């Protein structure tokens, strides 16, 4: 049966894993990450995306073991897609926080098998719906919805900034000014700045995009200069 | 009847069908089939799941050539056991490392081709003697619509049954396009 | 396993590190894979024996540091799934889709628990249409990064920063065989280096007809490498 | 492929030679494959001889992986005997004709299957396919033992051509491949 | 596993549909065998190889479907060998006969191999058949296949107990002969082998307007 | 850990296999056997000395199907789990391969599947030596003794438990003397007293009906004695010498 | 640290996976045993120190025939080493012989033994086999060959080598006499030789098993009239085979 | 519509080891069957590791195949 | 789950009969045609309903069965053994050889001493009956150890019991008829109490004889154990 300590212990490998924040907006979810440093001779040109699709219109980031994060998103893609052609219709995006919580509670549950060192954000839209979604799993297969939540490394004091900029009454108010928080957020933490930073931005139907490292030098070179204007104030 | 027609000119596939009937794999390739009205839609869609799964897993296309031998394997698998039933399927893509349209048929054996035009249902005896004639290399779209209406004409002309209103489709470098002849 | 941190897995992690030494270096033609055999004996025979370098099929190829037994057990698995793949698909297995299954295997290892993980890291070479050549590194907790220039095994950081401060991204195959021997001559603590110590791979062009050219070493290619590049 | 059951090989042996033939030119629905120096030649149902095609190419590319050298005609005979016979009961509608140089010895084989894998090994030549009774016969008119390697492409050449011979042109096709201890080639006649 | 039926629903169509079928290979023609003064014999008709090994001093007969008479008497000379290299002793006749019996009652006549069994062991000499059925037969001459009726005519006229090698080599070449000169000029010659309770199994083979020229290098 | 499953130890050795082996020495009790011309006798002495016992019940010889059977030193339970195990191979070769279970086959057998429990963690090997005795059509008498290791070998002459060191010794010089590699007497008679003889002198103790369990294997049958032939036997040792 | 469930040859914090070298130090412990390849033929080789001076050491064949052209011979657990062997022999028939009609080569029937040995150290609740193996035999194209196998199922080729209790003695004298000119003749008296400088007991065609697969024997196939078929290439030195080379000592 | 021995065969080894087990319990009584099954369900339960395919060494000495092949040991289904 | 030690002794074993040495203690004698089986109680309340209490079990019509150690252990044997008995019935057609139940039993148990997943059973059972060659006594232990026996006893009492069964059969060369055997029995088991006798117990008796039974299992009542009774107690007076 293992012992309760495994799940304490699980969750301290997820709080040396690199920061994970996501956000709702009035009309879309996003998703942003601390991408580790590449390391000299890494390779560029297919650097692993850290945030990762399990369909058109659920996304997914997490802190801690990225080996454990594989056979989630593959657990979760053949979900998704298992259950599109069973039951006619895109899965849920509750749903698929239910099945990832049922495979991380199944391997909390079975004294066999190690619990996985990862906690989740999950995030999306459900199939013609406009309210974003947004999730949070964790290796004991708990789960909770969310207005705005980090984890993995320094992320107690992004959370202190978010409760400190964000309101659950009223959202950054339209698209632009979720990357305005997001990129802000992970300023207080990402040291080494715009290269670190990862943000991927959904909208209603399936529109889900990848902000390239011209976008967030482009936020980074407008938070960078409202803070001049700030300290000249 | 429910005929499938498939043209292959310089830089696109045309796909026809009578009166649903075809799968969007990728959005650079079509399946227009025809068959027994039960089992065809299901191996349709397990098809489409399986070509959107690996899809989504490697954010890269699968070429038309392997989807074509994807499809020629599922086929011969699910023959094995229960008994051979009705079905015909055309793949028509655009493969984006060579440059070129491409257009393969499979029947129900597993019997996979690539020619310049396929059909089936009975009626495509009418078709093969017009393709014949005009089919050439180096067509242009438009010459494709043009061969189709022909052939939608004398197919017409031999068939007062609901053969009415084809639904057309035109894959090429720009993706998937649902055109008219009207 | 305690305290957010995995023990038997930084344990295989340690088990790599005495496994003699792997190096892969990618150029604009092509790959190179170059390993040292830990074993000598003057009773061992040196020729026929794969030790360190093994094809998965033509277009692709992996170095070992770690257990050999563990090793040929992956390889046969990923051997299986690459014609599987040429059986479903008609095509060549892009080598991103077999390093992720070997990968996934190793992870499995890893998480049950009557299992030990699999003590071998693998440097993989190989080209397919997607990204051209592709160099990959996977190790005994299943995660695995795509590199330039790397090596696995024994010295794994002193190798690196010589690949570091001497590797170019423009090079052609026939430059990085003296920077992989070069590396090698200065990660080898065993004394000095011969033809039979060494083991190559190249995965190159060819003739430009859709080739794709594995050129497996012998005693005879290897010694001429050697004493081509500063060594007699 | 249509009318597929009366698609057609000849195989054949000469002085350190093999050569097997194959109605098509049409170049479709080939089935004379390669997989080394070994040949087979297939004769029957078009969905067979490809999905028999995947699966000698799987086994074969495994052999060569796992046993570092190319599969003999020999072995290839043993390999497809003992594969179409794990079919037993619903077999591969199939006639495959192997055929090569053993690398070893450098004497030509050529060998024949019935459905279940039972060889035909037969040191002159073989014919398969579902009407070639008639081009037996024309081949035990017109065989004679140790043929040099172009008087062989011109027996066989021949048998083909008095074979089915209402249309030389349009429909007619044959592979002439010829299979010698270093050079393979194949003809379009 | 194993033996598959994979094609048994698409064959039945396909022969339902006109495709019809390749045709297996049937060696209906005759078989016999005769035990002797120090040893066993048996014999077998060729036309266009119908004698199997299941060890070195026990031997077939085959009639039937030729790849199955080959397959399971290989499959079972596998277990033999295994099964004298298990116990490392020399392996009987009966155990061959006993492995065959429970095989094709493994089966129930799909597999259409019709087997002379014969040999020597530890025991003696020995020779059975065994039919489709997993039915067997025993006695000191046997005959199975198209001849039988002819060949045992000529064996209970001519056989004797104290019937030596050369003797018993005529009577069975005979035999087979009888089952030959019944439709002559078919086949001829006579595999035979010569189960000898002390020595080597002694086997005896045959006993008697230029067109297209388009190429490329592949 | 290296003392409650069956896993290398630190000097490479396997301590429950040790612990199987002690268990052989638990029931104080020695067998003996001897191969003759024409037969194969085993002893075992029966020893009740000082209980409510009921000696027809108290064995350790336990015949195997027609023409074998063995003796058994070690825990009475594990000698009938192996005699089931014993009994039950012999009857199902007689199936598969057409003939009489040869002695060889059946101590490998029972041997291999000591390997099993030796090897195999959740498993406990079986605490007992197991000497299986019979007339081949073969290689005629037959000694074969197995042990909780999974070892096996054929034997001439063999003792087994407290003091096998003793009795071993006794026929190491008789064979050492005649050499003949068995006992040559023509009859079965004369094989139970010569193996009654030298048990008698090496136990230091003379043997009666109530001290004795023996079996005698000849190529038609394996037989225990009753104690009534016993003492036939024992009267005819005291009448010879 | 370890304490991860059942699995059992863990790795230790240096790495070493603890288990297998116990299992080395089984093989160590064990009997010597040896093999030579020469030009035109290779040896395999023990010592049958005995169990019961009573013992019928006929019956303990420690060579064993994997199949015709292919023998082995070990050090440590004889059980485990029987195993091995009745898979090894059942292996050699299903995947190879009976899809192919001809016996496996040595390179891949040492592979099919050495997985097993990978597999029972990978699985919960079964310790390595505590035995070292060396397989010999022949093949068409790869020719002659040698091999050691270790309890972690790691195998490679080698010319000559020894396994067991003498093995550092025994390779110090392989090295100053393997030559690449050997004949089998002269393979089997170094043979010979090697275990005579091990053996504690008393030394003699009792004592010492020996074998070679060296010449094809048709006075061994046990029938005649099949042309083709080449006799297994199996020489079991019998004790007055060794008695007659013993001379020469 | 399916193959006569298509069922026939698919449930065999489990049919003959049913049957086996059955006369143990006959014959032996209840003690001799379970101790097989038990000894089956410890061999079936510690033996797992995902790429594994010739079952297990052991296995072959309790069913007693440990030099025996059936087609089924020659043509692995995979 | 802990299965071997330093003296090849089974661990759990030492500990499963510890039980035994804390149930109620029992007598069974082999009488000239038959068994009689005897036990004390454990009176500690008179909630005991009287009559329904019973420790000696039926197995079969003419077998018999009584026990000390963990009572779930053993009613499990029990069960197992109106099973194993029932089955030999559904065969052979005819009733068990006690012999061939014994073994049944003992093969049974130590299937459970054996893996590294299962208990010994912590319980020792006397059983017996009457069959085709007579009466049969075994006394089968947690080890899985049995053996026939002229008489035995077991639990708590064991070492004065003992003492007194070899006075029964010491003193007598041919042992006791059943109607003997019925008042002797009762003398030990109010004997063997000495070191208990501050809590009283109830005298159960049963038998099974091929005369005085017909070689079908009875229990004994009324007059018999009142005679019995009225022979224990002038006999412990």
């Amino acid at each position: 049966d293992g012992h309760i300590f495994q799940v304490e212990y699980a969750l301290e490998a997820v709080k040396r894993g690199t920061c994970a924040v996501g956000v709702k907006g009035k009309n879309c979810v996003v998703l942003g990450c601390e991408r580790r440093s590449t390391l000299k001779l890494q390779d560029t040109r297919i650097t692993p995306s850290k945030v990762s699709k399990i369909d058109s219109h659920v996304v997914l980031s997490f802190s801690g073991l990225n080996a454990d994060s594989r056979i989630l998103i593959e657990k979760a893609r053949v979900e998704a897609q298992s259950h599109r052609l069973t039951l006619e219709d895109p899965v849920t995006v509750e749903y698929l926080t239910r099945y990832v919580a049922g495979v991380q509670q199944r391997y909390t549950q079975s004294g066999g098998v190690r619990p996985f060192g990862v906690s989740t954000l999950i995030a999306g839209f459900d199939p013609r719906d406009d309210e974003p979604k947004l999730y949070q799993t964790e290796p004991s297969g708990i789960y909770s919805s969310w207005s705005a939540q980090t984890i993995g490394r320094n992320s107690k004091t992004v959370r202190e900034f978010l409760e400190k900029n964000y309101d659950r009454k009223e959202p950054p108010a339209t698209v632009e000014e979720c990357v305005k928080l997001t990129v802000r957020s992970l300023l207080e933490v990402v040291q080494t700045g715009a290269k670190n930073i990862e943000i991927t931005v959904v909208k209603p139907d399936s529109d889900i995009v990848a902000l390239s490292s011209e976008e967030i030098n482009q936020y980074v070179t407008q938070i960078e200069q409202e803070k001049q204007e700030q300290q000249e104030q | 009847m429910d005929i499938i027609l498939g043209i292959r000119v310089q830089d696109s596939v045309i796909l026809a069908s009578s009166k649903d009937k075809t799968r969007q794999l990728s959005p650079h390739t079509l399946m227009s089939f025809a068959g027994e009205a039960g089992d065809t839609v299901q191996f349709a869609e397990y098809i489409q799941a399986n070509i959107q799964l690996y899809s989504i897993r490697e954010d890269y296309e699968l070429s038309p050539q392997a989807v074509s031998s994807f499809v020629r394997q599922e086929l011969a698998k699910s023959i094995r056991s229960r008994r051979p039933y009705q079905v015909n399927v055309l793949i028509g893509g655009y493969d984006k490392k060579k440059n070129k349209p491409e257009l393969y048929q499979i029947d129900y054996l597993g019997t996979k081709v690539e020619l310049p035009y396929g059909a089936h249902g009975y009626s495509g005896f009418y078709t093969f003697s017009l393709l014949d004639h005009h089919y050439r290399p180096d067509m242009t779209t438009e010459e494709g619509l043009d061969l189709l209406k022909l052939c939608v004409q004398e197919l017409e002309k031999r068939m007062p049954m609901d053969f009415k209103g084809v639904i057309v489709k035109i894959v090429d470098k720009d993706g998937i396009r649902q055109v008219d002849d009207f | 396993s305690p305290e957010g941190r995995l023990y038997q897995v930084e344990y295989a992690l340690e088990s790599i590190s005495h496994a003699g030494t792997a190096i892969g270096i990618m150029a604009s033609d092509g790959i190179v894979l170059a390993a040292e055999r830990k074993v000598t004996s003057t009773l061992l025979e040196q020729d026929t024996s794969t030790e360190k370098l093994y094809k998965l099929n033509d277009k692709i190829a992996v170095a070992v540091a770690g257990l050999t037994a563990d090793a040929e057990i992956l390889i046969n698995t990923a051997r299986i799934h690459a014609q599987n793949y040429l059986k479903t698909y008609n095509e060549d297995i892009p080598v991103e889709i077999l390093v992720r299954r070997l990968s996934d295997i190793k992870q499995g290892y890893t998480q049950h628990g009557g299992l030990r993980p699999f003590g071998v890291s693998f440097i993989y070479a190989g080209y397919d249409d997607r990204y051209g050549y592709q160099l990959y590194t996977s190790n005994p907790s299943g995660n695995y990064t795509g590199w330039k220039a790397i090596s696995v095994g024994a010295n794994t950081s002193a190798a690196q920063t010589l690949l570091q401060m001497d590797y170019k991204d423009d090079m052609k195959v026939d430059d990085a065989i003296e920077l992989a021997l070069k590396t090698l001559s200065k990660t080898t603590d065993s004394s000095a280096l011969t033809y039979d110590r060494l083991e190559f791979a190249t995965i190159r062009k060819g003739a430009n007809d859709g080739e794709v050219y594995q050129k497996i070493f012998k005693p005879q290619e290897i010694k001429d490498i050697l004493v081509k590049t500063g060594i007699t | 492929p249509s009318s597929i059951n009366g698609g057609i090989v000849v195989a054949m042996t000469g002085k350190d030679c093999v050569a097997i033939a194959c109605d098509l030119v049409s170049n479709k629905f080939e089935k004379i494959f390669h997989y080394g120096h070994v040949f087979l030649g297939i004769t029957g149902l078009a969905t067979d001889v490809t999905t028999l095609n995947e699966m000698f190419r799987y086994k074969t590319n495994l052999y060569k992986l796992k046993e570092e050298r190319a599969i003999e005609p020999e072995t290839f005979t043993q390999l497809v005997s003992s594969s179409l016979y794990e079919r037993r009961f619903g077999p591969y509608f199939v006639g495959p004709v192997v055929a090569g140089i053993n690398s070893k010895s450098g004497k030509p084989f050529i060998a024949g299957f019935d459905l279940i894998g039972c060889i035909d090994e037969a040191k002159d030549f073989i014919v398969s396919g579902t009407a070639s009774d008639q081009l037996f016969g024309m081949c035990e008119s017109l065989y004679e033992p140790n043929l040099e390697p172009e008087d062989l492409f011109e027996t066989i050449s021949q048998a083909l051509l008095n074979a089915a011979d209402r249309d030389a042109l349009s429909g007619w096709g044959a592979v002439v491949y010829i299979i010698k201890k270093d050079e393979v080639v194949k003809r379009y006649l | 596993a194993g033996l598959s039926f994979d094609n048994y629903q698409r064959n039945n169509f396909l022969a339902e549909n006109s495709h019809t079928q390749p045709k297996a290979t049937s060696t209906g023609t005759t078989i016999v065998g005769v035990k002797f003064n120090n040893g066993v014999v048996i014999a077998a008709d060729t036309r266009s190889a119908k004698l199997h090994r299941i060890s070195p001093k026990i031997w077939c007969a085959g009639a039937g479907t030729a790849a199955d008479t080959e397959a399971v008497t290989q499959l079972i000379g596998s277990n033999i060998e295994l099964h004298s290299l298990y116990t490392s002793r020399e392996p009987r006749v009966v155990s061959a006969l006993q492995m065959l019996k429970q095989h094709l009652f493994k089966y129930q006549g799909h597999i259409g191999a019709y087997l002379i069994v014969a040999g020597v062991d530890p025991t003696g000499s020995h020779l059975f058949s065994i039919h489709a059925h997993g039915s067997t037969d025993v006695g000191y001459y046997l005959s199975l296949g198209s001849g039988s009726l002819a060949a045992m005519a000529v064996l209970e006229s001519h056989w004797k107990q104290d019937l030596t090698k050369e003797e018993a080599i005529k009577l069975a070449s005979d035999a087979i002969q009888a089952g030959i000169w019944n439709d002559l000029g078919s086949g001829s010659n006579v595999d035979v082998c010569v189960m000898e309770i002390g020595k080597d199994a002694e086997y005896l083979r045959n006993y008697l307007t230029t067109a297209v020229l388009k190429e490329s290098i592949v | 850990y290296d003392r409650h499953i069956t896993i290398f130890s630190p000097e490479g050795r396997l301590y429950q296999v040790e612990y199987a082996f002690k268990a052989t020495n638990q029931t104080n009790i020695n067998s003996l056997a001897v191969r003759g011309k024409d037969c194969t006798v085993v002893i075992s002495q029966k020893k009740v000395p000082d209980k409510l016992l009921d000696p027809t019940t108290v064995s350790y010889i336990f015949c195997i199907s027609r023409t074998i059977g063995m003796v058994v030193n070690g825990p009475i339970p594990d000698a009938r789990n192996a005699a089931l195990r014993a009994k039950a191979e012999a009857a199902e070769f007689r199936y598969k391969y057409g003939y009489d279970m040869p002695c060889d086959v059946l101590a490998k057998r029972m041997a291999n599947l000591s390997q099993i429990y030796t090897q195999r963690a959740y498993m406990r090997p079986l605490g007992v030596i197991l000497t299986f005795v019979s007339v081949d059509e073969e290689l005629g008498p037959s000694i074969y003794k197995t042990d909780p290791a999974g070892y096996y070998v054929g034997y001439k002459a063999t003792a087994t438990g407290p003091k096998q060191q003793e009795i071993t010794t006794n026929l190491e010089n008789h064979f050492k003397k005649s050499k003949i590699d068995h006992i040559n007497e023509e009859s079965w008679e004369k094989v139970v007293e010569f193996a009654i003889t030298h048990m008698i002198d090496a136990l230091g103790t003379e043997f009666s009906k109530n001290d004795l369990e023996v079996g005698v294997a000849t190529k038609d049958k394996f037989f225990t004695l009753s104690a009534e032939n016993i003492e036939e036997r024992l009267v005819a040792i005291a009448e010879q010498d | 640290t370890d304490r991860y469930s059942f699995s059992l040859t863990t790795f230790s914090p240096s790495g070493k996976l603890g288990q297998i070298d116990y299992a080395l130090t089984a093989v160590k412990q064990g009997v010597t045993s040896l093999g030579i390849k020469a030009t035109n033929g290779v040896v395999i080789a023990t010592e049958k120190k005995s169990s019961s001076p009573l013992a019928m050491s006929e019956t303990l064949s420690k060579v064993s025939l994997l199949t015709p052209d292919i023998g082995a011979v070990y050090s440590g657990m004889g059980p485990d080493y029987r195993v091995l062997v009745d898979k090894s022999r059942k292996v050699a028939h299903t995947s190879y012989k009976r899809i192919y009609g001809e016996y496996p080569p040595t390179k891949l029937l040492v592979s099919e033994v050495a997985k097993i040995m990978q597999e029972a150290t990978q699985s919960g609740g079964v310790r390595p086999f505590g035995v070292s193996l060396l397989i010999a035999g022949h093949d068409e194209f790869n020719g002659f060959s040698l091999y050691q196998v270790d309890p972690s199922g790691s195998y490679f080729p080698w010319k000559a080598t020894a396994i067991g209790k003498g093995s550092v003695a025994a390779k110090t004298f392989l090295e100053k006499r393997w030559n690449d000119e050997l004949e089998l003749e002269d393979a089997i008296h170094i043979a010979l030789l090697t275990l005579k400088e091990s053996v504690e007991g008393e030394f003699n065609g009792d004592t010492i098993e020996l074998a070679i697969i060296g010449d094809e024997n048709p006075d061994l196939l046990g029938y005649t009239g099949i042309p083709t078929d080449k006799g297994p290439r199996f020489r079991k030195l019998t004790s007055q085979e060794i008695n007659d080379r013993l001379e020469a000592l | 519509d399916r193959h006569p021995l298509e069922s026939t065969l698919k449930n065999w080894e489990t049919t003959q080891r049913q049957r086996q087990m059955e006369q143990y319990r006959q014959i032996f009584g209840i003690a001799e069957p379970m101790k097989r099954t038990m000894e089956m369900e410890i061999v079936n339960r510690t033996d797992f590791n995902p790429l594994s395919t010739n079952g297990s060494i052991h296995r072959d000495i309790l069913l007693n195949k440990e030099c025996s092949i059936d087609w089924e040991d020659v043509y692995p289904g995979t | 789950n802990s299965v071997f030690s330093p003296d090849g002794r089974n661990f759990q074993v030492e500990y499963a009969v510890k039980a035994v040495e804390n149930g109620t203690t029992s007598i069974g004698i082999k009488c000239n045609d038959g068994v009689v089986f005897a036990v004390e109680k454990l009176i500690t309340s008179k909630l005991l309903v009287p009559q329904k209490n019973v420790k000696i079990q039926v197995v079969d019509r003419h077998i018999g069965c009584v026990y000390s150690g963990l009572i779930p252990d053993g009613r499990h044997l029990v069960n197992r053994g109106r099973e194993e008995a029932a089955s030999f019935k559904k065969l052979y057609k005819t009733p068990i050889p006690i012999p061939a139940f014994a073994d049944r039993l003992g093969q049974y148990v130590q299937a459970h001493t054996l893996y590294n997943s299962v208990r010994p059973f912590g319980v020792s059972t006397i059983f017996g009956g009457v069959d085709k060659n007579g009466a049969h006594l075994y006394m089968l232990e947690p080890s899985g150890s049995y053996w026939g026996y002229k008489g035995a006893a077991t639990g708590k009492g064991r070492q004065s019991a003992k003492a007194e069964l070899e006075k029964l059969v010491d003193h007598h060369p041919e042992g006791l008829s059943a109607r003997e055997a019925v008042k002797q029995a009762a003398k030990i088991i109010y004997l063997a109490h000495e070191d208990n006798k501050e809590k009283d117990f109830e005298l159960e008796i049963s038998w099974c004889s091929l005369s005085e039974t017909n070689g079908l299992h009875k229990f004994v009542k009324g007059d018999l154990l009142q005679e019995a009774i009225d022979f224990a107690q002038k006999e412990i007076n």
